[PDB]
């Protein structure tokens, strides 16, 4: 690749819907908006 | 979202017309745990007739 941008924040697990492509929620609106212009994938991992 | 929860048996169906919703106040009663929609979204929910 020419670069390799990695996001990360704490989020609970029970809330996959707020951030799933085409939500509604105040989560996407005004605290996380994903890009969706490049090759990218969202995981959802518990680390301990 | 005030009523009896009906049964999936005999379910509740109601259709509305002529009428304005606000689907910012509706989202507040509940947490969602997941959607499927096909043909639409619902941040196109939000906006439209
Ligand atoms: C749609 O519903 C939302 C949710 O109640 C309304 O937002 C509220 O607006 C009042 C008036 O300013 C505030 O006192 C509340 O704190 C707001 N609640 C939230 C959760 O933001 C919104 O006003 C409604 N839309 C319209 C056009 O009335
Ligand atoms: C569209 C408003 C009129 C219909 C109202 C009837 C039921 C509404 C109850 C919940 C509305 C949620 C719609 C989108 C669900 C996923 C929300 C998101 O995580 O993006």
């Amino acid at each position: 690749y020419s670069s390799l941008t990695v996001d990360w924040f704490a989020f609970p697990y029970a809330w996959k819907s707020y951030l799933a492509i085409g939500s509604a929620d105040r989560i996407v609106r005004f605290n996380y908006n994903q890009d969706y212009s490049n090759p990218s994938c969202r995981i959802h991992s518990k680390v301990n | 979202f005030r009523e009896r929860a009906p049964t999936i048996m005999q379910y509740k169906r109601e259709v509305f017309t002529r009428c304005n919703y606000n689907l910012s106040l509706l989202l507040s009663l509940v947490q969602v745990d997941e959607f499927v929609c096909d043909k639409i979204t619902p941040e196109a929910l939000a906006t439209g007739c």
